[PDB]
């Protein structure tokens, strides 16, 4: 039916010195997506 | 600043003779508090007479600079008495003890070649206050050398005006300490120490403190007679044992109700609280049904927006959410309140005061009555009505009769909500309820002079002028002790609409302190504040006044709070003006910071702490790589973007520092801390340099000291 | 036949401006009775 | 109480005596135990016997106490550990309703009703206190720490004033530094 296969864990710290983006909010959240914090794509 | 008279200015600078003399009004103990007797002194050479009130000479050989900066603390001054006057050794060495924590209010006059005072203060057209405070210590030094001269000095230490931020000011859920009851000696007696003379005939927070942990013996009426709902197979045969209806049965019940008395919190903003149960009780005859009243904030409240069952919320967070378990609406866009369930498919919008809310569950159903705090509000009307047919258990138990819940339990500036729970094989148990809340009513100052107080708002300066000037669960400040136009035009700096995210980007705004999901509510900093009022007020000032970097100060009797912020009428200070004594000292390599670790709860998952790094990668890479975190407090703050941007702006702020300290003469009396300089210099090349006062020290002969702070280009909150 | 509902904890701050009694040690030991810590009925 | 050997015996006499608020000094070659007790017969010091230089200070606003935590282990509970808090109400509110706990042993005390009696007891105690020190001749040679002085001095309202030394030193030359310590009334286990 459904599996899960799993590995890290993700990582919270943020770059403020470039300009903020809803990737941040999405990617802090724990949303499905694929990116890192900096730059986040939430599907 | 503190604007002084014109007249006041003129004087200054015409005049190089100043005949100053302070004036000192001090509080002497005595029985009947209210004839308060007051012994007033003053160093001048004559006594001066002021507004009826004789200052007697002598007895004051010194006085202490008063100092303050921008970080709040509690200022000390300590003045001398002569030793050698026998009334003032008497009451230092025999009552110097009985003074602690007593007024004294010390007054800078000016005096005129005519012997009058002259009009510095606007406010009064007086003299413009020294000091204020409470006395905290004595001391005598009695030293005595054969062959010479003695010397008794009697010395007195204080503390400034902000002593009085040691109190701790906040309801307490206790019935004896709400109503005002006298500290009880033997029996109880009333008296006269109600936070307001209507408490007195409030009863609401009987049956607050008690701990009813007994094994009750209920009487149910089931399963003992009557027709019973079982037919056999066989058509003729039936079940002749009568039960499962209407008939005494007995049951042993071990109920274990610990209500204690907990500090009553304030919210200022849409934040998670958890209930203090005040009142527990049961039905008289169906243990299944459970009562509990829960406190939660205080005064007028806007309203709850959603109630946690045991860590469950009735309304499901997103899509992904409802499927693991029943909900009613999500929180993620549509972001709807509780008030869902009344009126469906409503808008979003808090409860309703005295409305009753069935939110039917999976293990059981849950009524739930807000009732909002308000200064006037009724009783609750369904426990009245259940009281007065005595369906209490505990009501018959004790023997209470219909004034068990009585119409005088009138619970007055507390926004409690009565719970009623089914208790059912699945919900075998009663658990400890959270709620959502919209933050306390505060009052709102437009510059015209018309107000408003009729919702909560996010702005820091109002929620600590809120804070500020409410006697029942905050610091005893009146209104008129605050400069109103610089508190306004502070509160709008703090009100600046900030551009570097959208509203669209946050998707839990109605969670967040946002109102409506269209209109502009991008302001630069968002408090959204649980201020626990079991603290010290102390604490609380300076935990609201971190969050958006501000500072209160109290000199010459006006509370200004202020931040750090561009000005473009800057007071102008000239070297030449100085005393000539400079000193510019480098700051910048301790205070380069480059990283701060955010711990903020974020309302999109249920209400936890997200431990959140903010570093700024270019800074990092000048401090070669090296990591300095600043301590940030992030608690009041649960949008993530005005978070960011606060972080932002400090790491900024943080990399350009210098500490200029030098003095001023008496012309410039009134510099507050926190105050836009502009110090011209040209042997350095500065030409009206803008600096910020760190540090002001005001000196009995006049001098001024002074220890201004330098910052980078454009890294205050005005403008970049 | 045995059903208990629970709320709360005790409260173990004991005011000794007042004179001491037995329920003080009654509540402090979690004995069955109705009272706070300053006047506790033991049953 | 129970006296764990691996400790320094130091540590375990200081342990004892931190339970009943007493005290140990050796001056002279003779080991004094004492308790802070009221006297009837305290030693007359007047200020013309005392060297000249005379300080008196309040200590009163630091020392003033309205809480205790009392982690006493209670036999009934199988011998483990109650978190109870004893606090004046009265103080509280002379104090403005904010906190002020000072840290008392309450090891080696199961007992209930004498630990809140010793926690009553410390914090009417510690409401009025001062210190006064001066200097006094070798004539009084031999004043233990925590001994009766009756304080007299003519130009205050001390007449026999009962103070409690609380640091005596001893020169070479003989002159004797002391620093009394002033105390409320009747406050004292001793008293009534």
């Amino acid at each position: 039916t459904t599996q899960y296969l799993t590995l890290g864990e993700r990582q919270k710290n943020v770059d403020v010195s470039m300009q903020a983006s809803s990737g941040e909010l999405s990617y802090l959240r724990g949303d499905k997506g694929i990116g890192n914090a900096n730059s986040f794509v939430p599907r | 600043m503190k604007k002084i008279l014109d007249s006041a200015k003129n004087y200054l600078n015409t005049h190089d003779k100043l005949k100053t003399a302070c004036l000192i009004a001090l509080e002497l103990p005595s029985s009947s508090g209210s004839a308060a007797t007051y012994i007033y002194l003053t160093d001048y050479f004559r006594d001066v007479t002021y507004n009826g009130i004789l200052y007697r000479s002598g007895k004051v050989k010194s006085i202490s600079s008063h100092k303050q900066n921008r970080q709040l603390s509690i200022g000390s001054l300590s003045f001398t008495i002569t030793g050698t006057a026998e009334d003032e050794v008497l009451k230092l060495v025999q009552n110097g003890v009985s003074f602690l924590d007593r007024g004294i209010t010390i007054h800078q006059a000016i005096i005129n070649e005519e012997g009058n005072i002259l009009p510095v203060d606007p406010d009064t057209d007086g003299p413009l206050l020294f000091f204020r405070g409470r006395i905290t210590g004595g001391g005598i030094k009695d030293n005595v050398n054969t062959s010479g001269i003695g010397t008794s000095v009697i010395t007195w230490n204080c503390s400034n005006q902000f002593y009085d931020f040691d109190r701790v000011n906040g309801r307490y859920t206790d019935d004896a300490s709400h109503r005002g009851l006298e500290v009880v000696n033997g029996t109880l007696q009333p008296s006269n120490g109600a936070k307001r003379p209507e408490y007195q005939e409030d009863y609401g927070f009987f049956h607050s403190n008690k701990s009813t942990t007994i094994l009750a013996k209920y009487q149910v009426k089931e399963e003992r007679y009557k027709l019973q709902s079982k037919k056999k197979l066989f058509g003729l045969s039936r079940s002749y044992s009568l039960k499962k209806y209407y008939e005494t049965v007995t049951k042993e019940v071990d109920l274990d109700f610990n209500l204690a008395a907990k500090f009553i919190p304030v919210v200022y903003g849409v934040q998670k609280i958890p209930g203090i149960p005040i009142f527990a009780d049961t039905e008289l005859n169906n243990p299944n049904i459970v009562y509990v009243v829960y406190a939660f904030a205080e005064g007028e409240i806007d309203g709850f927006l959603d109630f946690y069952i045991g860590d469950s919320p009735m309304i499901c967070f997103d899509e992904t959410d409802s499927d693991t378990r029943t909900c009613f609406g999500r929180k993620k866009i549509v972001g709807d309140t509780m008030h869902r369930l009344a009126a469906g498919t409503s808008t979003s919008q808090p409860s309703v005061h005295g409305q009753e809310y069935k939110y039917n569950d999976g293990n059981g159903d849950i009524r739930i009555w807000t009732f909002h705090g308000k200064p006037d509000q009724t009783a609750a009307q369904v426990l009245v009505d259940i009281a007065k047919k005595k369906g209490f258990y505990l009501q018959n138990q004790n023997g209470n009769g219909p004034e068990y819940w009585d119409s005088r339990y009138k619970l007055l500036d507390t926004a409690y909500a009565i719970v009623r729970f089914t208790i059912n094989e699945n919900r075998t148990e009663i658990p400890e309820i959270s709620a959502e809340v919209q933050g306390k009513k505060v009052k709102v100052y437009n510059s015209d002079g018309t107000i408003k107080a009729d919702k909560t708002s996010l702005n820091g300066i109002w929620q600590l002028m809120d804070y500020l000037t409410s006697d029942r669960y905050g610091a005893d400040i009146t209104l008129d002790q605050f400069p109103l136009q610089k508190v306004i035009s502070e509160a709008k700096i703090l009100d600046i609409i900030d551009e570097s995210y959208q509203t669209s980007w946050q998707p839990y705004w109605r969670y967040v302190g946002w109102n409506d999901p269209l209109s502009e509510n991008r302001q630069i900093v968002q408090l959204n504040t649980i201020l626990d009022t079991s603290e010290s007020v102390f604490k609380n000032v300076q935990g609201i006044l971190e969050s958006f970097g501000g500072a209160i100060n109290n000199l010459s009797g006006e509370y200004r709070i202020t931040v750090e912020k561009y000005s473009t009428n800057p007071l102008r200070i000239n070297f030449l003006d100085t005393y000539g004594d400079l000193d510019l000292s480098d700051t910048t390599g301790r205070n380069k910071f480059n990283s701060v670790q955010a711990s903020l709860v974020d309302p999109a998952l249920s209400w936890k702490t997200n431990s959140i790094t903010f570093y700024n990668s270019k800074f990092k890479e000048q401090d070669k790589g090296l990591d300095k975190k600043l301590q940030l407090s992030f608690a009041n703050i649960t949008n993530y973007y005005t978070a960011r941007s606060y972080a932002d702006r400090e790491l900024k702020k943080s990399r350009y520092s210098r500490t200029l300290s030098f003095s001023v003469p008496y012309k410039f009396i009134g510099i507050e801390p926190n105050d836009p300089i502009a110090f011209t210099y040209e042997r350095y090349g500065w030409k009206d340099k803008f600096f910020l006062v760190d540090e002001v020290e005001n000196t009995r002969d006049g001098k001024i000291n002074l220890v201004l702070q330098e910052y980078g280009e454009d890294v205050f909150i005005n403008s970049e």
